[PDB]
């Protein structure tokens, strides 16, 4: 319950909208109770008065009651639905912005995955349920009971506290008792659901293997056995909800029976209550509608609390990179220099690898050539400041990289990643990402000059990409990454394995695209492919995280070192 | 009639006949609920009249109080029974739909299964089939209760006072009259709001999956505004529809309030003497007035509770949208014969004018005209997306084909899949270890294998060299998606599984594509030897070590464009030399 505190704090924005929804929920319930109680009293009072009491009996004042209660009940219900749904969409928007704003500063390393993010989206959806599914019914039930108890004690304190006491006692005791009674079943239920999903994913992914080896029929048999156990846990959970719905009817029965019995003896000082008996029994009949959502509301608090812990576990991680507030001016020419920084992870070498310490002058293209299958390259991550370098120092234009504020750092470095992401938006939005303000024609000429003509053939810039449609192939998807880096127009360009997974035709076109477009920019290109390296001013070949040798493609072959062996087809 | 909302609602009721026995019991028990509600109201009305009018002390009314307690206890018993019966109706429908979905998904085969991520099949099978439960467990029983209890109330009130019965019956035709005006078009508009909500959820998931790209471009702050604009656009669009959709709630609350007030006003002024109609010229009693008052909110309660179940129906219609189209997509389904392959000797694959077809009807490989003699090993090479992998899936029986593909002069169509696949061993990239322990995974090929045979397989595949590194050794749990084992040693387990039983045909689909430098050296070493025992077909881009393979097929755009041994192709200057040169540019 302490876990919900940060999400409860999010309710300060739109506090009036959220509280109006609960107030309208209370007013609708009180109008339902007041309308039935007034009708029950009116029948008794008029029946007792009889025909002889027509002239003495006042009915104008009850007439305003049944008119007022009927209007405030139908208008209360309509606006309770409208206001509480509108408020539920407001809190979802603020939950999504809050979660995204927390996840952004800890983006690369904090999140470590596609199953995690589907679970993060579903958890945010569950925190959105806390208001209508949990808070609105529980708070609305409490105030209705208190208003009924207080208002009904002007007649008799003993009767009001008996009906109000029974309703308060079931409001506070029964939901925790049923939440506790089904906690054992709700754990076997989560275990059996995750076990079924694991056996289903293994049965679907290994369908080729299972069918070939003749095991596809007996691995579906244990899948159906898990489903049977899973459905037996769901049946046990339904029998608990069956009990709580039956017990709710008996508690409502007890209140009516007690009011029929106790109020018959006397209401207030009047030992002959008459019409006042029907006032109490009809209040008891109507009052238990307020408690209908309550046990189901407290059950859902268990799901909401689980999601709140799970989201807080993710968004409360410490960001491992901090950015100053200095308003540095981005230079038009970037000269990157490195000192004692590692190119790749330790890779279980346990040799305490020394730094690389290379130097990149402004305007020069340098390719870092590293063995395939070795430790994964990490120079891209610590140049975009995914994490700080634990050893050595990275200077960007003879100034430390940590001295750049985020706005300047992202504007002085444009990177084409190995994993290029297609956002679901239109083709124009997938390119306006790189440069936010760009002319529609300056945007289209980029698509022409990178060789993406097919993307302007019919739907053009408005064509929907991503999951909506128009999946891009690996070759043309690489030209999308380069188009963004060209639009970004940063002085330093970082290419990570750009020609990987490409045919010789596409690989040659993209390499030529790099040279002519990125002539005036420093590129630090990291590949394990020998193609097109004659254009680079400097080639750095390294084995086991150490520069074995370095030089231009001409003089590097003359030394007949490790690079010459690669050119031999070794 | 022709809306998608009604089409999906008809589909949901077509599936409900699986548990029609349960839905009939539930509808029968709802009729018992109505009778007990009336017996409740009749006893309370009689007790109230005695105490209020005849002033009978509560100690003289033990018989009516006792009967009132039993009818309360019986009501709670029926509510308990209906809730349990309701679950059974939902469970036996979900169990049957899940069986149909898994039947259609096993029978479509791995060719169709890999068209989607396995987490999206888990959404269909777990989440969306389970989203249909409350519609069958709660919504459909409540629909039956909403037309049985109210009519049974009217039948009970009508003999006592026809004016009171008219007040309740008068409001009955107006609620369906509203459905024609609003709420038939609003229901389908809401179905699109739930689609827009799910699409807005995928908009947010898209921004989460692309935070790495948003970070490097510094677009995080400008992507909060896209989240805010999209959410704001959804809310305004949805709230326009809900201003009409929530009119059903208010109108039902108006007609329940009007009916209670009208019953109160009619009876109250009848007692005062103002009115003299509706009471069957016998006289209006307080017991008659109380019976109609207690039963007036009960007349509308089944309809009011049906709006409490709106979301049970809304999420079943959303689930039916995905499950109806899944069950209706036509699929290729390669046809299975009855013939059996008599011999256990290496087969002679022959193909002429062979076209391979995807499960959706697309052609994956064009005209194939190859021939592979018994005991010979061949390699498929070519640019990614040229249909090399499709030929191995056709031979496995996973794909239908238009042409000729004869195994020993017998068409692959006519071969019974169960008998054909016992002559088939396959090692592919991305190994799949479905079993629990590493010994179960290796022994999956044939559990009857002896320990001596199993140890030979674990030795030839070089599995035993990393067994000491494992905690439990050979009987080690492999974990979810082979988490314990790295891809290099998981693939060696697949090699052990393949060579556990020598076969007639061995298909290898880039076995050592993404393995480390060491496992690749041991996976290939085992497969280099295995490929000599029987007919082998291997798909690679590791062209530098194909000298010993006696046939090489260069595939481009779904057809074989070159053939011959390594010595001829490497110098012929054809497409293989281009591919070989491209391969050599790797380090
Ligand atoms: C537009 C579409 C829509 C939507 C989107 C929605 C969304 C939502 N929602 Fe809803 N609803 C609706 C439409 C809707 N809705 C309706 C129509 C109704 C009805 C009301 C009555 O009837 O009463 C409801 C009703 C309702 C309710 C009450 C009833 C019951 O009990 O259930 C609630 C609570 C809710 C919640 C909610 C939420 C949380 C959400 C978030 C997700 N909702």
């Amino acid at each position: 319950m302490r876990a919900l505190l940060p999400y409860l704090a999010l309710y300060k924005r739109h506090k009036w909208m959220l509280s109006l929804g609960i107030v309208l929920a209370i007013v609708t319930l009180l109008a339902s109770i007041g309308l039935l109680t007034l009708s029950g009293w009116f029948l008794s009072a008029s029946a007792v008065a009889g025909v002889a009491g027509l002239y003495s009996f006042n009915y104008m004042l009850p007439a305003a009651g049944v008119r007022g209660a009927a209007i405030t009940r139908t208008a209360g219900r309509y606006f309770e639905r409208l206001v509480s749904h509108d408020a539920t969409f407001r809190v979802l928007q603020h939950l999504r912005i809050y979660t995204f704003s927390k996840l952004l500063p800890l983006s690369p390393a904090g999140l470590a995955q596609g199953e995690l993010l589907n679970r993060v989206v579903a958890d945010v959806d569950t925190l959105d349920h806390l208001y209508l599914r949990v808070i609105s019914p529980l708070v609305g039930a409490f105030v209705v009971i208190m208003v009924v108890t207080i208002g009904l004690s002007f007649l008799d304190f003993t009767l009001a506290f008996t009906l109000g006491g029974i309703m308060l006692l079931t409001l506070f005791l029964m939901p925790p008792l049923f939440y506790r009674a089904g906690k054992s079943t709700g754990q076997n239920l989560t275990h059996l659901r995750g076990q079924y999903r694991q056996q289903l994913t293994a049965w679907l992914q290994g369908q080729a293997e299972l069918t070939i080896f003749g095991a596809s029929d007996r691995y579906r048999t244990q899948l159906e056995n898990t489903e049977i156990q899973w459905l037996e846990a769901q049946r046990r959970q339904s029998e608990l909800t069956a009990l709580s719905q039956a017990i709710m009817l008996l508690i409502g029965a007890l209140a009516v029976i007690l009011m029929l019995w106790m109020a018959s003896g006397g209401v207030g000082g009047n030992a002959q209550p008459g019409a006042l008996i029907a006032l109490f029994v009809f209040c008891a009949l109507a009052a238990f509608e307020a408690l209908a959502p309550v046990t189901g509301a407290f059950q859902h608090l268990g799901q909401v609390i689980a999601s709140a812990v799970r989201i807080s576990d993710l968004t409360d991680q410490k960001p491992e990179v901090t950015f100053p507030d200095t308003q540095t001016r981005v230079a038009d020419r970037v000269s990157l220099t490195l000192r004692d920084v590692q190119f790749t992870y330790p890779e279980q070498s346990q040799q305490a690898l020394k730094g690389i310490s290379l130097q990149v002058n402004a305007g020069e293209h340098i390719a870092i050539l590293g063995r395939t299958g070795c430790g994964k390259s990490t120079l891209l991550q610590q140049l975009t400041r995914a994490w700080d370098p634990q050893q050595g120092e990275i200077l960007l234009n003879d100034s430390p990289i940590a001295s750049l504020n985020e706005a300047a750092l992202r504007q002085t470095i444009s990177v084409v990643p190995q994993r290029v992401h297609l956002f679901s938006a239109t083709l124009r939005d997938n390119l306006l990402l790189a440069s936010p303000g760009s002319s529609d024609e300056a945007l289209s000429e980029i698509l022409r000059r990178v060789g993406l003509e097919k993307l302007l053939e019919d739907a053009g810039l408005n064509s929907w990409l991503g999951e909506g449609g128009r999946q891009l192939s690996g070759g043309e998807l690489r030209r999308l990454a380069i188009a963004r880096a060209l639009l970004h127009d940063a002085p330093l360009v970082l290419l990570d394995e750009p020609t990987e997974g490409l045919d010789a035709t596409t690989e040659s076109q993209i390499l030529e695209l790099l040279a002519e477009m990125m002539r005036e920019k420093t590129v630090l290109m990291v590949t394990h492919r020998l193609r097109g390296l004659s254009r680079f001013q400097q080639i750095i070949v390294m084995d086991n995280g150490q520069i074995i040798e370095q030089g231009t493609h001409a003089e590097l072959l003359a030394r007949q070192g490790r690079y010459y062996q690669f050119k031999q087809g070794l | 009639n022709k809306s998608r909302q009604k089409e999906l609602t008809r589909w949901l009721k077509q599936q409900s006949v699986i548990s029609q026995r349960w839905l009939n019991i539930s509808r029968l028990l709802g009729f018992v609920s109505g009778i007990l509600i009336i017996a409740q109201a009749w006893f309370m009305a009689r007790i109230l009249q005695h105490m209020i009018m005849e002033n009978i002390p509560r100690e003289a009314l033990l018989l009516p109080f006792t009967l009132l307690v039993l009818t309360f206890v019986l009501r709670a018993w029926v509510v308990w029974l209906r809730e349990r019966v309701g679950y059974h109706a939902g469970q036996h429908i979900r169990f049957a739909i899940r069986r149909q979905v898994l039947d259609r998904l096993q029978q479509a085969g791995p060719a169709w299964i890999q068209g989607k991520p396995a987490g999206s099949w888990a959404t269909l099978v777990l989440e969306q089939i389970d989203d249909m439960h409350d519609y069958y467990a709660r919504y459909l029983p409540q629909m039956a209760l909403a037309v049985s209890v109210p009519l049974l109330i009217v039948v009970a009130i009508f003999p006592s006072n026809w004016a009171a019965a008219l007040i309740l019956l008068g409001t009955a035709p107006l609620i369906p009259l509203f459905m024609a005006l609003v709420g038939m078009g609003a229901a389908d508009a809401n179905r699109r709001n739930f689609l827009a909500l799910a699409r807005l959820s995928g908009h947010f998931l898209d921004r989460l999956r692309g935070m790495e790209t948003l970070r490097i471009f510094g677009r995080g702050e400008a992507e909060i505004e896209s989240i805010r604009s999209a959410s704001e656009d959804f809310r305004q669009r949805t709230m326009e529809v809900l201003r009409l959709a929530f009119l059903s709630s208010g109108i039902l609350e108006f007609f329940t309030s009007l009916s209670i007030a009208l019953v109160a006003v009619y009876f109250g002024f009848s007692y005062l003497g103002e009115l003299d109609f509706g009471h069957y010229d016998t006289g209006v009693t307080l017991a008659a007035g109380f019976l109609a008052l207690i039963l007036a909110p009960e007349f509308f309660q089944p309809l009011r509770d049906l709006g409490t179940f709106y979301h049970a129906k809304a999420q079943a219609v959303g689930a039916a949208d995905s499950l109806k189209t899944f069950m209706e997509t036509p699929l290729a389904h390669p046809q299975r014969g009855e013939a059996e392959l008599a011999s256990t000797d290496p087969v002679t694959i022959e193909a002429e004018e062979l076209f391979i077809t995807s499960p959706e009807g697309k052609t994956l490989a064009g005209p194939l005209n190859f021939t592979l003699p018994a005991g010979q090993r061949a390699v498929l090479v070519g640019r990614s997306g040229s249909g090399k992998s499709s030929l191995l899936n056709a031979l496995s029986g996973f794909l239908s084909y238009q042409g000729s593909l004869r195994i020993n002069g017998i068409e692959l169509r006519d071969l019974s899949p169960e008998s054909w696949r016992k002559h088939l061993s396959w090692v592919g990239q991305n190994p799949q270890l479905p079993a629990a322990t590493l010994r179960d995974n290796v022994l999956l090929a044939r559990p009857d294998a002896s320990e001596q045979e199993l140890q030979a397989a674990l030795d030839n595949a070089w599995v035993s060299e990393f067994l000491p590194l494992l905690p439990q050794g050979v009987d080690t749990p492999v974990g979810d998606q082979a988490a314990r084992l790295s891809v290099g040693q998981a693939q060696r387990v697949a090699v052990a599984r393949a060579l556990l039983n020598p076969c007639s045909l061995l298909l290898l689909d880039e076995p050592a594509a993404s393995l480390d430098a060491h496992s690749e050296q041991r996976v290939m070493e085992a497969l280099n030897a295995a490929s000599l025992r029987q007919t082998t077909l291997m798909v690679t881009h590791q062209l530098e070590d194909l000298a010993d393979w006696d046939v090489i097929w260069v595939m481009q755009d779904g057809r074989i464009i070159e053939q011959g041994r390594y010595a001829e192709l490497s110098v012929a200057g054809g497409p293989f030399a281009t591919l070989l040169a491209h391969r050599q540019e790797e380090i």
